[PDB]
């Protein structure tokens, strides 16, 4: 498995997010607020030779 | 030979929350003849989900 290349790239989604926050212990409320993010993943190609 | 089936599925969420917390004060007659503190905080939370 002879490394064929490696690269990265740079994508952004809007992510999912429903979470509860409690006020003072006694009462909570569910702040549903989705946020921006920048994730990233270095591909790395790996030839398969004999 | 001919037949069909129609499968419809609708669910709807909510979840209206709502919180109100308000606080007083007036101790005024004595040492100073006036002062008052109040603060007032309402929270609400709609979340839909069909």
């Amino acid at each position: 498995p002879v490394h064929l290349l490696s690269q990265t790239h740079e994508e952004g989604y809007s992510r999912l997010e429903c979470k509860k926050k409690c006020t003072l212990k006694i009462f909570c409320k569910t702040v549903c607020e989705d946020v921006f993010r920048v994730a990233k993943a270095e591909f790395r190609a790996y030839w398969c030779v004999a | 030979v001919q037949e069909d089936h129609v499968r419809s599925s609708f669910l709807l969420d909510n979840q209206n929350s709502q919180n109100t917390v308000t606080a007083s004060a007036g101790i005024a007659f004595l040492n100073i003849v006036n002062f008052k503190v109040e603060t007032d905080y309402i929270s609400q939370t709609s979340l839909t989900k069909d």
